[PDB]
RNA sequence: CGCUUCUCGGCCUUUUGGCUAAGAUCAAGUGUAGUAUCUGUUCUUAUCAGUUUAAUAUCUGAUGUCCUCUCGAGGAC
């Protein structure tokens, strides 16, 4: 997302499964990462939905609980034409968080 | 703490500390009588007995 | 053991021995307050090619060898290793196979994220 | 000493000499063969009263 | 913010505005405005 | 350890505020304590802290004395009018440069 | 007219009600990423050649031929 520029996506081709987020994250666009004005639904590769990873959160990685949108301003500047959002990478904050958890209790 | 403003007149400061002086005796003289108060139990406080204690 | 005597940076005529001596900043990576390590990360970062390969290893993969490894001090070290990684980039062909001889446990392991990292 | 003054009256560190190409000197045929010092001083110059004489004296 | 007028810096806090005054910067920056204004006054 | 800054606000506040609530003066910067101020206050700071190089005389003296009463510093470093840490590293410095 | 003292007008200074146990008391979240500002510290070498740059810079390297004096010097070239 536009926060940690360490992060990647998937960018292969769309295909026709629906992309959900979790309880944590939801509520927000992918990429404009902003929260409002949802018009469009987000669609995913192939890969990033075959496996257990049916119905996962994105960015979480989490529990399917809803559908992913897309903010006005990304469809309308049509950044929603890059196929698979699916973030290949997990990411530094994830891991480090956990890892100062396990340390401290 | 030594106190000692150095401008004043000698007879000035004569008067001073000869108030000074008695103040404190009266400070003094004072604290020996509630404390032998507080050590032979006749009353009780909460101030006279923290004061008592600074005092002392 | 180095940094417990003390010489003066021009006696260590071997450059690169000051080389090492600087490098042994990898002491702060690892136990040091946030500051500290965020300092020293940006430091190893950017001199990376500056310092090249063949320190860099030489220095670090004895640490990862260690028995006595706890959970932060591992994952920390394999952050550096990404990091450099990443500025060298063919520098690391002769030094391919010691990468992985130590690498490879994180393969196998309990931990999940230890696992998605290596 | 080998170096030019400023408003505070006294010369220039000679880094900013340096670092301001101050050590670079290039000439102007058109000003009489005059040397200007320094990229500023050589590109102000072409608006300058002694370049400007030289053009009307060329016509 | 904090402004020296003397040397065209700006300072975040008052701490560091006073720690600014006892500098290199500041004080040859005085010294130097000191010594050229003095130079420069005139039946 | 101290930085210039938290130095400057001292002298700042010190001078101010008298030399008896050391409160206000460590509620004012953080991550400073009100013992902290008054300690180094009277160590460092204050003006009367004497700080040059150690007259001959001046290490007669502390010598003499280190050996008159053994590593009671605080005893006199009064005497010789420096702080409890000047004469204590100097003194370990003369030591040295003897052996 | 000179001296001196007093009266007043024009006015360029400071100016919280005290005692008590200095009345009593005396707060800081964490992490990940990046920038800015201060404090600090340092370049006079001459060419040439190279590298590199938009241009410097940088960085890299070496200090016409012969003799001799002590990088300088004299002469036959
Ligand atoms: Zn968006
Ligand atoms: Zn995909
Ligand atoms: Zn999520």
């Amino acid at each position: 997302a536009k926060h940690h520029p360490d992060l990647i996506f998937c960018r292969k081709q769309a295909g026709v499964a629906i992309g959900r987020l979790c309880e944590k994250c939801d509520g927000k666009c992918v990429i404009c990462d902003s929260y409002v004005r949802p018009c469009t639904l987000v669609r995913i590769c192939d890969e990033c939905n075959y496996g257990s990873y049916q119905g996962r959160c994105v960015i979480c990685g989490g529990p399917g609980v809803s559908d992913a949108y897309y903010c006005k301003e990304c469809t309308i500047q049509e950044k929603d034409r890059d196929g698979c959002p699916k973030i290949v990478n997990l990411g530094s904050s994830k891991t480090d968080l956990f890892y100062e958890r396990k340390k401290y209790g | 703490i030594p106190w000692k403003v150095p401008g004043l007149p000698t007879p000035i400061e004569n008067m001073i500390l000869r108030y000074v002086k008695a103040k404190a005796d009266w400070w003094t003289n004072t604290a020996h009588y509630n404390r032998e108060r507080i050590r032979r139990g006749a009353t009780v406080d909460k101030t006279v007995c923290k004061k008592n204690l600074g005092r002392l | 053991d180095k940094l417990l005597v003390d010489v003066d940076e021009s006696t260590l005529s071997p450059e690169e021995q000051k080389e090492r001596k600087i490098m042994k900043l990898l002491l702060k990576i690892k136990n040091g307050t946030p500051p500290m390590r965020k300092a020293a990360l940006r430091q190893i970062t950017d001199k990376a090619r500056e310092f090249g390969a063949g320190p860099l290893f030489n220095q670090i993969l004895p640490l990862l060898m260690s028995p006595t490894l706890e959970d932060q001090e591992r994952h920390l070290l394999v952050k550096v290793i990404d990091r450099i990684l990443y500025k060298l980039d063919d520098l690391v062909r002769p030094y391919v196979h010691k990468i992985l001889v130590v690498i490879e446990p994180l393969l196998i392991d309990e931990d999940y994220y230890a696992r998605v990292e290596g | 000493k080998n170096l030019p003054l400023g408003w505070d009256g006294k010369p220039i560190p000679y880094w900013l000499y340096k670092l301001h190409g101050l050590n670079i000197n290039y000439n102007c045929e058109i000003c009489g063969n005059y040397t200007y010092r320094g990229p500023k001083a050589f590109q102000r110059h072409f608006a300058e009263w002694r370049h400007a004489h030289g053009m009307r004296c060329l016509g | 913010s904090y402004e020296c007028k003397l040397c065209l810096t700006l300072h975040n806090n008052e701490g560091s505005y006073l720690a600014h005054t006892q500098g290199k910067k500041h004080q040859t920056n005085l010294a130097r405005r000191a010594a050229k204004e003095a130079k420069e006054a005139p039946v | 350890v101290w930085r210039n800054t938290e130095d400057e606000i001292l002298k700042a506040a010190v001078m101010k505020y008298g030399k008896n609530q050391w409160s206000r003066i460590a509620s004012l910067l953080h991550r400073k304590s009100a013992k902290q101020c008054k300690a180094r206050w009277y160590e460092w700071l204050d003006p009367s802290i004497k700080k040059t190089e150690w007259s001959r005389e001046e290490e007669e003296k502390l010598l003499h004395l280190a050996k008159l009463m053994p590593t009671q510093w605080r005893t006199i470093a009064p005497i010789i009018g420096r702080t409890a840490a000047q004469c204590l590293e100097h003194y370990e410095f003369l030591l040295d440069k003897a052996a």
